[PDB]
């Protein structure tokens, strides 16, 4: 990961995360996700 | 109406009667008889694609 000096570590995808996503690309989901909600697709069990 | 009839946990005050929802929508109800909160959830449905 060396190209002529330039550091590139923020936005190439990590291997460590089950979602190959970049830090800037977590933060970015993370603030919009405020309201965009983690649901299972909202199936036919939501009869709690 | 029709629905699935279910256990609640409602926290039924002595004096209310009828349960309702965000949009006008009777999702619990008390018996006429023997008091006991129940629920009521429409039964599954969903579309057909081919
Ligand atoms: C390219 O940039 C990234 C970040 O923009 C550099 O990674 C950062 O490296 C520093 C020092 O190596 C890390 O600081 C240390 O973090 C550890 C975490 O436990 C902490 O214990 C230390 O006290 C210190 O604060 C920093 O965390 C790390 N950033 C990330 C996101 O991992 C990277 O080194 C740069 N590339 C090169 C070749 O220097």
């Amino acid at each position: 990961k060396y190209f002529g000096g330039f550091n590139f570590s923020q936005i190439l995808p990590d291997p460590s995360k089950p979602s190959k996503r970049s830090f800037i690309e977590d933060l970015l989901f993370n603030k919009v996700t405020l309201a965009d909600a983690g649901f299972i697709k909202q199936y036919g069990d939501c009869l709690g | 109406g029709t629905g699935v009839l279910t256990e609640s946990n409602k926290k039924f005050l002595p004096f209310q009667q009828f349960g309702r929802d965000i949009a006008d929508t009777t999702d619990a109800v008390r018996d006429p008889q023997t008091l006991e909160i129940l629920d009521i959830t429409p039964c599954s449905f969903g579309g057909v694609s081919v």
